[PDB]
RNA sequence: AAACUUUCAACAACGGAUCUCUUGGUUCUCGCAUCGAUGAAGAACGCAGCGAAAUGCGAUACGUAAUGUGAAUUGCAGAAUUCCGUGAAUCAUCGAAUCUUUGAACGCACAUUGCGCCCCUUGGUAUUCCAGGGGGCAUGCCUGUUUGAGCGUCAUUU
RNA sequence: CGUGGAGGUCAGUGACGAAGCCUAGACCGUAAGGUCGGGUCGAACGGCCUCUAGUGCAGAUCUUGGUGGUAGUAGCAAAUAUUCAAAUGAGAACUUUGAAGACUGAAGUGGGGAAAGGUUCCACGUCAACAGCAGUUGGACGUGGGUUAGUCGAUCCUAAGAGAUGGGGAAGCUCCGUUUCAAAGGCCUGAUUUUAUGCAGGCCACCAUCGAAAGGGAAUCCGGUUAAGAUUCCGGAACCUGG
RNA sequence: GUCGAAUUUGGGUAUAGGGGCGAAAGACUAAUCGAACCAUCUAGUAGCUGGUUCCUGCCGAAGUUUCCCUCAGGAUAGCAG
RNA sequence: AUAUUGGCGAGAGACCGAUAGCGAACAAGUACAGUGAUGGAAAGAUGAAAAGAACUUUGAAAAGAGAGUGAAAAAGUACGUGAAAUUGUUGAAAGGGAAGGGCAUUUGAUCAGACA
RNA sequence: UUGACCUCAAAUCAGGUAGGAGUACCCGCUGAACUUAAGCAUAUCAAUAAGCGGAGGAAAAGAAACCAACCGGGAUUGC
């Protein structure tokens, strides 16, 4: 069987904590007769159910703390989009479009015009 | 022609990506032709095999025998019909790879996803 | 590869060891210990003059004397004796050089191109071709030559208007602008004598 | 199968008397 | 007496194994790995040893974040999800 | 005359040449710019119903989430509703996570799975002792904040 | 003349058998070689006109791989030495048991450890390979089992020495130096009953750390127990440290 | 031969290649020492040694001149195609 | 505009075809050697499909002999084709301290040609 | 006494940044010898290999204290 991730996400956090211990426990058992038995496939569902309630229960809290640090500078490290280490060092669109107030005349007073030359 | 210059006519390069393939990409490349009846009724020519199909073989030493396709066992590009076996010294049974290229699909497996496919390559759906 | 054979640090071991004084590949308990190396008789070492890059593949040629044998070549495409000689199927045609209307240019299906060159006569020297694709007989098969078939005519326009990708399909069939004439394609083989199909208008602009 | 013996030369003929 | 009564007392260990690299090259006494440099900030390499870098260059192991760089990179760097699409 | 020796042929051995194949190498051309203290490259140890290695992954461990595809995976065993469906798959895609011990490796050390300090919290009748749990404590430098030091130095008090 | 590949041609040959290989079988050429028959074989190959080269081997104490004569030859002779019966097994000079004869003679061929090895330890099953004879046996192969500590060690201390920091050198990788030209710290607390540890005095200037399983060092013994573990387990009787 | 010491020896530690160490032999420094080992420059150079792969046809030598730190080599003239 | 034996994604060759081509077409920087720096291999092919030989018999067993599968066991996990050195069996011939070769013929074996 | 100024410190102060890898190509430092000169020392190999520092998708260079002597050219780079 196992359990569905859209299934856990209507859950609240102590519902999803009390399922997983339910299945700790349910893990348990099956690691006792896993000793007694040839072949015991039905573990892997148990192991894999338990990835997914951490999986649902580790996105609820990060998106929680997601909420509590919105709309505001210095958001956690982890919760920063990395994308790499040297274009987080590069210049910002808005830096980089910085012009100094000379230049700037020039560029409004003399723009690049366009033309062709037929007549 | 080749004429893009994406597409390689290069030999090994050709055989590599066949051999390689994955899962889902050998799902089309084990297609089979429809019969005569079942082109003129859907108006498509060919299919990716599925489990639950009947289809008929028309080439090999087997030909002439159909059945239901019983596994597509897609890591050795075969697929396996539950009639058409062969019998062992010991009396056991094995089925007998059969490649969909040589065979012919009398009935399909018509289901939310075939349906939309069929229509989507030009079918008709009687 | 500029560093095939000469990835070893083999030292001779000099004389006085009953062995031949080639350098031998150091170290122990492989195997490859011992063994000969840096040499060109010797297994997994460099090869006598290693292949370089800066090879001459291009060979130049004066341009008048490229444009002397493309005249000789359109000077091939005359009288049947040289044309015959070549193995182009062309006894029962007509006449040499063969002018069609310039409504070959204007052609736009195969189906359509191909039988206007059966009523001219090259009905038998497309079945030439189509008839003598051999597998080759050498290494090259793997190597992206795996076919090899005849040549079959050469149809030359004035100005394309689709002939180029109707006849693009049909085996053996090569198309041409009375611009470019490419030596390549006729005396192949460096052999004189390449049936050629010419149009109206390409005739004319010939001169 | 074990590896290959090291090659072994040998004892190299005992010195004769050099003036 | 040099060879095999010599080889007999050979019962003790000059370099023993290296935390970064695990090469069994950490020197005891000298407290350094003549493999990789250990502890020195920087590996060791030299490049009359060409082979020896091929040894131990990128790609030779298991490449836990380099293997998603490209497909990082292919896609522009997304931030977010697929939203859902039909059937 | 046999045996033996030698030559040739047949068949059988020894051995893996030749021929025929090629998911590899090599060379050339074209396009693109993307590692890391937000923990890289590399290393160690582990993870599968039955695995040693390669490959993949990290106690969520040959994977989880998400999206596409739409019925497998396969050596055996298995599960069966997962089959006109928020759904089979060692699939593809991949934007969310996990990511052991290490490593520029950063509490101090390291031939030790060694020794601490701080904050919160729980247990043992406990602010101090012991233990469990969670989060921290490296260096150089820049900007700012706070607390200072120097008859370096200025002004002003009784 | 011959070889690998390339352009052209012979609408060349071929699963009714291509290439290769074997053939004191045949034919042609002065020769380099070419061709045919037969056998074997199973998927491609050739003639001719030109192009191209990593193009022809008996040697180089050639390279790699394989195989001979020598040759069933040299040899398997140090460490005093084995014998009988039974059992097991297809098979016993070598396994097991009993009996007999001997040796190591306690500076041992005994009982334990250090360095080192890493499962060789123990049980069951096996004898293709290994044990230079043999093998039913094994440190072999296959499948499993096994290492239990407040008191034994590591951990801690310092030795010869190693080596950061502050600094000074060096283009630099890095070097000098270890209390060194440094503003190099936490310790007993007492005040607080807003609250947690601000501030009040006095002290001490030692100034990283690493470095011994034979040095220094807090503290356990006896009996019993396993196929293989114990000063560690069980039973009894103790001791130390911290609170 | 020596056997209570200028003794023997384990562990730890220090000295590294034109350097170390040496009761001194050019000894030892991982079977390597009148300059260790590893990789690279490096396919170092050699007037020296060895080898240098199919056939047939035609022609067919020289060890002499002069010069060179030239004398096991080259240039030059001669002979040959 | 220029460079680019690295990285990523592509397209190609009058290139090499398993002693070749990168050291590595394979669990290759792997096995293994060295205290260490470093050194560093060998190793591709059954068949279309395991249909990988049920069963009988001999043997302690390995295996053999039948049977059987397959187009082919002259394809049996020592597997495509299976050369030479070398070896066994069978057949033929020769041999008084080598053998082998050249010219010529005898003898034996074997082959060929053409019927105006 | 109090409050500034200057200089120099401290903090697990608030927020950042530097290391390493890769290194085919690029910017510098440092720097040989084999070899050639039929010996060899200048020279040559070579302003190279090895060693070290620092970048990018290119880097570097770059809008003349330039070339010119002309009827004058007109940043840099590459062919
Ligand atoms: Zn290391």
């Amino acid at each position: 069987a196992g359990v569905k991730a859209y299934e856990l996400r209507t859950k609240s956090k102590e519902q999803l904590a009390s399922q997983l211990v339910d299945l700790k426990k349910e893990l348990a058992e099956l690691k006792v007769q896993k000793l007694s038995r040839p072949s015991l496939p039905k573990i892997k569902t148990v192991r894999k159910s338990i990835a997914c309630v951490l999986t649902v229960i580790n996105e609820q809290q990060r998106e929680a703390v997601r909420q509590l640090y919105k709309g505001k500078k210095y958001q956690p490290k982890d919760l920063r989009a990395k994308k790499t280490r040297a274009l987080r060092r590069a210049l910002t669109k808005f830096e980089a479009s910085q012009v100094t107030e000379k230049q700037r005349k020039k560029q409004i007073a003399f723009p690049q015009r366009k033309y062709a030359i037929k007549a | 022609a080749k004429q893009s210059l994406d597409v390689s006519s290069d030999r090994r390069k050709a055989r590599k990506a066949y051999f390689t393939a994955p899962s889902s990409q050998r799902r089309v490349l084990l297609s089979a032709p429809l019969s005569k009846e079942l082109r003129a009724q859907y108006g498509i020519k060919a299919l990716p095999i599925r489990r639950d199909d009947e289809v008929l073989v028309v080439r090999g030493s087997k030909k002439g025998q159909e059945g239901k396709i019983s596994s597509v066992y897609r890591l050795k590009f075969a697929v396996q019909v539950d009639k058409v076996t062969k019998e062992k010294v010991n009396g056991a049974s094995v089925p007998i790879n059969l490649h969909p290229s040589k065979l012919v699909i009398t009935k399909l497996h018509l289901d939310k996803d075939r349906k939309a496919l069929i229509q989507r390559k030009g079918g008709k759906l009687e | 590869s500029e560093k095939a054979g000469h990835q070893t640090s083999a030292e001779s071991w000099g004389t006085g060891r009953a062995v031949a004084r080639i350098p031998r590949v150091g170290g122990g308990g492989t195997g490859r210990s011992g063994q000969g190396a840096f040499g060109n008789m010797c297994r997994g070492g460099r090869m006598f003059a290693p292949t370089k890059t800066w090879r001459k593949w291009n060979v130049k040629v004066n341009h008048n004397e490229k444009r002397y044998a493309t005249a000789s070549a359109i000077a091939a495409t005359a009288v049947a004796s040289l044309v015959l000689a070549r193995g182009h199927r062309v006894e029962k045609i007509p006449e040499i050089p063969l002018v069609v209307s310039t409504d070959l240019e204007s052609i736009q299906k195969t189906k359509e191109a191909v039988a206007a060159l059966k009523a001219v006569g090259a009905h038998s020297d497309l079945l030439k071709v189509l008839k003598s694709k051999k597998l080759r007989a050498g290494k090259g098969k793997y190597r992206n030559r795996r076919w090899t078939q005849r040549r079959g005519p050469l149809v030359v326009y004035a100005e394309d208007n689709g002939i180029v990708k109707a006849l693009r399909n049909v085996p053996g069939v090569e198309t041409a602008n009375v611009a470019s004439l490419n030596l390549l394609q006729l005396a192949p083989g460096a052999h004189l004598g390449r049936f050629v199909i010419w149009t109206e208008a390409a005739f004319t602009k010939l001169d | 199968p074990r590896p290959r013996p090291r090659p072994r030369p040998r004892p190299r003929p005992r010195p004769r008397p050099r003036p | 007496g040099k060879g095999t009564p010599s080889f007999g007392k050979r019962h003790n260990k000059s370099h023993t194994l290296c935390n970064r690299c695990g090469r069994r090259s950490f020197h005891v006494q000298k407290k350094t790995c003549s493999s990789c440099g250990y502890p020195a900030a920087k590996t060791r390499s030299y490049n009359w040893g060409a082979k020896a870098k091929r040894r131990h260059t990128t790609g030779t192991g298991r490449m836990r974040y380099l293997k998603h760089v490209s497909r990082r990179f292919k896609n522009g760097f997304q931030t977010g999800s697929a939203s859902k699409a039909s059937a």
